[PDB]
């Protein structure tokens, strides 16, 4: 909330697709989400470890999560009982190649 | 001897009480600090560890350069990389940015 109304979000990101995207996330995960990504997006000027003295004015005044950063941040956090849609997930790994119409039909089945 | 990089881009400042029975809560402006530094000492060769007294409105304080950043006139950007080498010295500017940190007494606010 106080991020979008201080001018502080892009207009890229859309909050229907996020809330579709994090399936089995509880109450207390979606906040992990938004402390990551806003990690992700200030790593960008400090650049800690590198090289200090890259935080100048310029760098921090149009600070802006944009969308990247939430999908980059959806590879850090993960569901605690969204644990076994992930094995199901695995298991069609090979690839379904339709060789012939009863694999159609028994799916419509 | 240093070519090309003459002038001091950015300079950071531990500063300390000379005094610790000294101490006072008296805030203290970064700026009249500086303005009182480019008053005082103009054009002069400084480099990392350089130790100096300073008189501001009769309170005297211990500065130690911790580091010093060596640029060239008509970079527009400080990409050179800041040294902790007292090898590089500059010439103070109007300009120059100085970061002022608390020392490592840790009383000065």
């Amino acid at each position: 909330k106080k991020m979008r109304e201080n001018n502080m979000m892009s207009d890229d990101v859309n909050l229907a697709e996020l809330a579709a995207l994090t399936k089995n996330f509880s109450g207390a995960e979606i906040e992990g989400l938004v402390k990551s990504a806003s990690s992700f997006a200030i790593n960008k000027t400090v650049n800690i470890g590198k090289g200090a003295t890259k935080l100048n004015t310029k760098d921090i005044a149009k600070l802006k999560v944009t969308r990247e950063d939430f999908l980059n941040a959806l590879n850090d956090v993960t569901p605690a009982f969204g644990i076994s849609e992930e094995d199901l997930k695995t298991c069609v790994e090979g690839g379904m190649m339709l060789y012939s119409e009863r694999v159609n039909s028994i799916l419509k089945n | 001897y240093s070519g090309k990089q003459s002038y001091l881009g950015s300079i950071d400042i531990d500063i300390s009480f000379r005094a610790r029975g000294k101490a006072v809560s008296t805030v203290f402006d970064q700026d009249e600090l500086a303005k009182q530094f480019v008053r005082c000492y103009e054009s002069q060769i400084f480099s990392p560890t350089q130790y100096l007294i300073m008189e501001f409105q009769g309170h005297f304080f211990d500065l130690k350069i911790r580091n010093v950043q060596a640029i060239d006139l008509g970079d527009i950007e400080p990409t050179s990389a800041v040294a902790t080498g007292i090898e590089t010295k500059g010439i103070l500017t109007k300009q120059t940015q100085i970061n002022f940190f608390k020392g490592r007494d840790g009383l000065v606010n």
